[PDB]
């Protein structure tokens, strides 16, 4: 019908009736309120249908995507001006000039917060406090601490009778001393920071800002300092110097599915664009009367950006926040074991079931998380619940065009073998060659027409499956509809409704089917050589060593024993076959090595335990096959192509423009260009 | 090859340093002036983990190295050593130290424009902080908590404006442009107490095979007049650590009082932790001494330190385990004497140079330094605790034609005193490898599969013998009998039969006397055997290598390994 929006407070549902007023003045997107005690309250209502948004701080955003009610940010709020804007606000201290005291050095003093659970307000100071607190650790509540640490502070929100020391610097007139709300005066970023100017604290967590729009002009913003984490103290004005951390805008939230995402964002396009700032004379958006803070939205706030659909809580926060917030209810010794341990990424759950018996055998340095794709598990790694997983090339841009690096090779046979190599660390990768395989029967097949047969693939967005030969064909005919190109595919990841779909087969029961992972069985390098083999396509895209490895009895499985390597041909850019043996001379491109990636923070830890584990694990490895292989051994194609022999060094090539290569990486966004990717719109988003 | 299962952090070495880092204070682009509103074009330096340095050789020439590379730099410029402050502690198998230069008379490093204008300067000042070892430790304590005391050492990066408002360094705590156009170096620490500037405190349990340390400044003291005013130790880091082999691996953790007291002075530079990047590992035939080194999270501090130590109740039955075995028998030989061979304890790796080479199969070839190569063949694919072979170190300077000199080795990993059966009867079998001497030369190549070497041993009587065939039965061969193994290990005699075979020509018979016979266990449950037979005293490895208890010499060596079925 409409959309509704949520009110935590008595005065923002009397701005958000104004609200409903004007959009109705000027016949625009219709807005309803719903009136709610706390903004959890609001999150709780929006799940139940009976609301649909709210704004709300980043400290709210973590706790709106927790079960059950994975809440998503849509719409982040725009600070700064219209040449000038920015979706991120820094947490700073600020102090009376009057020096004496640092970051550290604050115990016994008296704190001003602009709220419980807030982002500046709470969660980023107490956080980088927390050495010092003397803190016993969960399950017992940190507030206790901080109550024990600070003489007497403001903390809005907080449990006045448990906590009364958080309480106790507030003046509510009442029962409204430690209020939540806009009636507790010392309430927002602006409420805490008189709690400062009154001098009731030496001490206000707040925004950068707050400053700037409650001080009149440059003579009295002076009497402030900015307190550092390196423990100095700064200007105001280099808050960028002098911050404690950097973090995201407040942000609306909605449901993750039927949420009315395309009418929210209607409806604030269009009230930004008539009560934004400077605009109509009364009821402007932003900004509201006497005593009140921050109702329904910021205040001095100029706009909003729209949220692509993939981030969640966890994306939109950042890895560094969305872990600092985790972290202040894991024990300190809980916290030191997350950061020492790798945690690795799975993709299905056979490669899940491998990962947990890597785990009881890495002697506490490796433990497992899971996701259903492999974009999936990019996302996991960006938000810290993940640190590595090695990857296809194609799979290597995405994570590199969202900030992750390489981090090892899987280093494969070299072009002079000569031995198995006790230098393959150190040996430089040398890719492998991407072919499409035939069979040799078919002899009226050739790469000149070689669109509307039926195609098998690895996967989408894979170097030998998807890229290598699509990016061919788009080269000579600028077709963006590549659900066109063949009849008939198998194509894990695509659409399961559409024809890149049809000839896929699912698990043993059918189901799962077009799934990228290895429940579907004609996934990876294997599956879309056996679809060729089954005779449910006419051309596979694989590598090379693929069809050597599952022929001629090399695999003893039903498909692909009585397989034989004359049975099939290679299409050479010619319209000539070729053997299988011949893939030097009849190969479509060369394919850069999988590699591992992580982020930069974890990149020194993760050497560490790779090379260490691949010693004892490794091919040629002391408890391998005796205790467990990461290679080949009774698992095949989980979580490392059976064809590596080590994770080699990168040899400076630590960037996914640098180890992929100019020309690929020129190739991939050329397709890229067509598609959506909604991860990628998400970590274009993310990196701006 | 290279070493392939570390990281420089964590990389085993018998010495490690790093080199002073030195921004460029230039305030010009290459081509106008700075942007940046009057900035300088390099105003944070960190360090570098690929900028670490791993040292090899004596613990003199160790230091020589580094004062060459100070004197590659700079014509003649007088190099300072820590040898003055090192002389309180008597280290005799590690160094915690520096070498540095104040580069008199010398000009900073410069690079100008065709018009005039410098856009790069550094300070020419040089210098390294590094630690060392000899003789890493083959034996251990075998049980019980023992206290190490000693030094250290540490280098930070380099940032210009640390409080914001460009202090003097010497407010800071450091000789002037210390920390700030250069990092900042203990050997340079103004605020520190001249009797001893940086102890150093360690406590290993070995029972647990865990560390404990705390890297300690003693503070400044005013008044200089009384050699006995009260010390003002501030602790620095706490060190964690957890022990393998003869080497440890673990954490250092900036302690709290720095954090809260010397929030504005100490804090500056000491501020982020070096989780799981802190290496180290003990030195001395017994575990006398200890040195290891670690690099903090942001790669802000680089520090180094040294240690020295200051019947059946338990493990505690001699005070000394053998940890692992690593000794070599020094085309004709050289001299027929034996000799601990550097090693950490991973039979399948060898300590070449400072670097960890791996082991292959055979027939495989490693270039040195000096120019001499030499050729390695080790044993089999079979034993996994306990390597032996042989090498020749060749210079192939003396230009033919077409086509320390030969030695035989001993390495493996020692099983625990408490993981040795003590009930019942094993029976071992591998091979074995042996050379002549000076007159008709004999080499017999360990093979597995012409080699029997097979061996019987009852742990419950500890009454091993065996007999290590050549060609058939054991007729040409020798024989081991009167077992008697002692703890991790064990020693023989060696008998052969009326003669051994070579090749009426005159055939080439060889006797042998009740020769002495010494080994180990290696491994788990006692996986795998392995020993030597030679003749100098009795002076081997088995018995905590003291080299006591006779006396004549020979020219003969064979070296066996073998490992169990049943
Ligand atoms: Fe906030």
């Amino acid at each position: 019908r409409s959309v509704q929006w949520c009110a935590v407070s008595q005065p923002e549902a009397t701005k958000c009736f104004q609200w409903q007023r004007n959009m109705r003045r000027v016949r625009g997107p219709p807005v309803s309120c719903i009136k709610r005690d706390s903004p959890i309250q609001c999150i709780q209502a929006i799940a139940e249908n009976r609301a649909d948004a709210v704004t709300l701080d980043g400290g709210f955003i973590y706790e709106a995507g927790l079960a059950p009610y994975k809440l998503r940010p849509v719409a982040a709020e725009v600070y700064g001006t219209e040449r000038q804007p920015r979706t991120h606000y820094y947490a700073v201290a600020v102090v009376k000039k009057g020096g004496s005291f640092q970051l550290n050095e604050l115990q016994g003093l008296k704190s001003c917060h602009t709220g419980l659970r807030r982002t500046a307000g709470w969660n980023v100071p107490i956080g980088t406090l927390r050495p010092f607190l003397n803190w016993t650790g969960p399950p017992e509540p940190i507030e206790a601490a901080v109550a024990r640490f600070f003489s007497a502070s403001c903390v809005p929100g907080a449990d006045k009778g448990q906590f009364p020391n958080l309480c106790r610097l507030c003046a509510g007139t009442g029962e409204n001393k430690c209020a939540f709300s806009s009636q507790e005066p010392y309430f927002s970023y602006s409420g805490a920071f008189k709690c400062l100017r009154d001098g009731a604290g030496d001490v206000a967590f707040i925004r950068e800002s707050t400053v700037f729009e409650d001080l009149s002009d440059e003579a009295e913003r002076d009497e402030y300092e900015l307190l550092c984490p390196d423990n100095t103290r700064k200007p105001v004005d280099k808050f960028k110097d002098c911050h404690l951390a950097r973090v995201p805008s407040h942000a609306v939230v909605a449901r993750s599915v039927n949420g009315k995402e395309d009418a929210i964002w209607n409806l604030l396009r269009q009230a930004q664009e008539k009560f934004g700032k400077d605009k109509s004379p009364k009821f402007q958006l932003f900004g509201s009367p006497s005593g009140q803070k921050d109702l329904l939205f910021k205040d001095s706030a100029i706009g909003f950006s729209r949220v692509p659909p993939r981030i969640d809580s966890g994306l939109y926060l950042g890895s560094g926040y969305f872990t600092a917030i985790q972290n202040l209810r894991k024990s300190e010794e809980e916290v030191a074991a997350r950061r020492a341990r790798v945690v690795w990424c799975a993709v299905g759950e056979q490669e899940l079931r491998k990962c947990n018996q890597w785990s009881g055998l890495s002697e506490g340095s490796v433990t497992c998380s899971s996701a259903s794709t492999t974009e999936d598990c990019i996302a996991l790694v960006l938000k810290g619940e993940a640190d590595a997983m090695s990857l296809d090339g194609g799979y290597v841009y995405t994570a590199g065009k969202c900030g992750l690096v390489p981090v090892l090779a899987e280093n494969y046979k070299s072009q002079q073998s000569s031995d198995p190599d006790p230098n393959c660390v150190d040996r430089p990768v040398e890719g492998y060659l991407a072919v499409a395989v035939v069979r040799r029967s078919d002899t009226s097949l050739t790469w000149n027409s070689v669109k509307g047969k039926k195609s098998c693939h690895t996967a989408v967005d894979r170097t030998a499956g998807w890229n290598i030969p699509m990016g061919l064909l788009f080269n000579q005919t600028g077709s963006c509809k590549f659900d066109e190109y063949f009849s008939q595919s198998c194509a894990p990841g695509s659409d399961p409704r559409s024809n890149l779909c049809a000839l896929c087969i699912g698990d043993e029961q059918g189901e799962n089917k077009c799934v990228p992972n290895s429940n579907e069985r004609y996934y990876g390098y294997t599956g879309a050589f056996r679809c060729l083999a089954e005779n449910a396509g006419d051309v596979a895209f694989v590598k090379d060593v693929t069809v050597l490895q599952n022929t001629d009895g090399n695999n003893n499985d039903a498909w692909a024993k009585d397989l034989k390597l004359a049975d099939f041909a290679l299409l050479c850019l010619d319209g000539k076959r070729k053997p299988v043996t011949e893939a030097r001379s009849c190969h479509l491109a060369m394919a850069p090595n999988h590699a591992v990636v992580s982020r930069m923070d974890k990149v020194e830890r993760l050497k560490q335990v790779l090379l260490h584990q691949q010693a004892k694990f490794g091919r040629n490895g002391s408890d391998c096959p005796d205790k467990f292989c990461l290679f080949q051994s009774e698992t095949k194609n989980l979580l490392f192509n059976d064809n590596t022999e080590c994770l080699a060094r990168l040899h400076g090539k630590t960037t996914y423009e640098k180890y992929l290569g100019p020309q690929y990486v020129a190739g991939i966004t050329n397709l890229k260009k067509c598609s959506t990717s909604p991860l990628l719109e998400a970590c274009e988003f993310l990196r701006k | 090859g290279s070493s392939v299962e570390t990281t420089p952090v964590n990389r085993p070495a018998v010495g490690a340093a790093m080199r002073l880092p030195r921004r460029n204070i230039a305030s010009y682009k290459q081509d106008g002036t700075e942007i940046p509103d009057k900035h300088q074009a390099e105003e944070h330096l960190p360090l570098k983990e690929k900028d670490i340095l791993f040292l090899d050789g004596t613990l003199k020439e160790q230091a020589d190295k580094l004062k060459k590379k100070i004197n590659e730099r700079y014509s003649d410029v007088r190099v300072i050593t820590s040898k003055k402050e090192e002389e309180k502690y008597q280290y005799q198998f590690v160094r915690a130290g520096y070498v540095f230069t104040r580069a008199e008379g010398k000009d900073n490093e410069k690079e100008k424009t065709s018009d005039g204008k410098e856009f790069v300067n550094r300070f020419s000042y040089d210098g390294f902080v590094y630690y060392s070892g000899e003789r890493p430790s083959q034996s251990l304590p075998s049980a019980g908590t023992v206290q190490y005391s000693g030094n250290w050492q540490y280098m930070t990066d380099a940032k210009r404006h640390r409080t914001g408002k460009a202090v003097s360094s010497t407010d800071l705590g450091y000789t002037t442009y210390y920390g700030n156009e250069i990092g900042a170096t203990s050997y340079e620490a103004r605020d520190a107490d001249d009797r001893e500037k940086h102890p150093a405190e360690y406590t290993v349990d070995f029972d647990n095979k865990t560390l404990n340390g705390k890297l300690i400044k003693n503070q400044y003291v005013q008044n200089k007049s009384n050699p006995n005013e009260p010390k003002k130790p501030l602790t620095i880091y706490d060190i964690t650590a957890t022990l393998d082999g003869n080497r440890f691996t673990g954490s250092a953790k900036v302690s709290t009082e720095v954090k809260t007291q010397h929030a504005d002075k100490e804090y500056l530079f000491f501020h982020t932790d070096a989780d799981q990047r802190l290496e180290g590992g003990f030195f001395g035939d017994n575990g006398e001494e200890l040195a290891g080194r670690f690099i903090s999270n942001d790669n802000s501090v680089f520090g180094v330190f040294a240690g020295k130590q200051k019947t059946k109740p338990a493990l505690s039955s001699g005070k000394h385990t053998k940890i692992l075995d690593s000794l070599k028998i020094s085309k004709n030989p050289r001299e027929f004497a034996i000799s601990s061979m550097p090693d950490f304890g991973h039979p399948d790796k060898l300590l070449v140079e400072g670097r960890e080479i791996p082991l292959v199969n055979k027939e495989q070839t490693i270039e040195l330094a000096d120019g001499r190569k030499t050729t390695i063949r080790t044993c089999c694919d079979f034993l996994t605790y306990v390597k032996i072979g042989r090498m020749q170190t060749e210079r192939p300077a003396a230009k033919p034609k077409a086509q320390r000199n030969i030695d035989l080795f001993l390495k493996g990993i020692r099983t625990a005193e408490t993981d040795i059966p003590k009930t019942g009867e094993a029976h071992y079998t591998g091979t074995w490898e042996a050379r002549i001497g000076k007159p008709i030369q004999w080499d017999n190549q360990a093979d597995k599969e012409a080699a029997k070497a097979v061996f019987t041993v009852d742990f419950g009587k500890k009454s091993i013998s065996g007999t290590l065939t050549e060609e058939n039965g054991v007729e040409p061969a020798f024989h081991i009998e009167n077992g008697k193994i002692e703890g991790n290990g064990f020693y023989a005699t060696a008998r052969t039969r009326e003669n051994g075979i070579n090749l009426s020509t005159d055939p080439k018979t060889f006797q042998a006397s009740n020769l002495r016979v010494e080994g180990g266990f290696y491994g788990p449950q006692a996986e795998e055997l392995g020993g030597i037979i030679f003749n100098n005293d009795g002076k081997s490895l088995g018995i905590t290598e003291g080299t006591e208890n006779k006396e004549v010499k020979h020219q003969f060596g064979v070296v066996f390994g073998a490992k169990k079925d049943m």
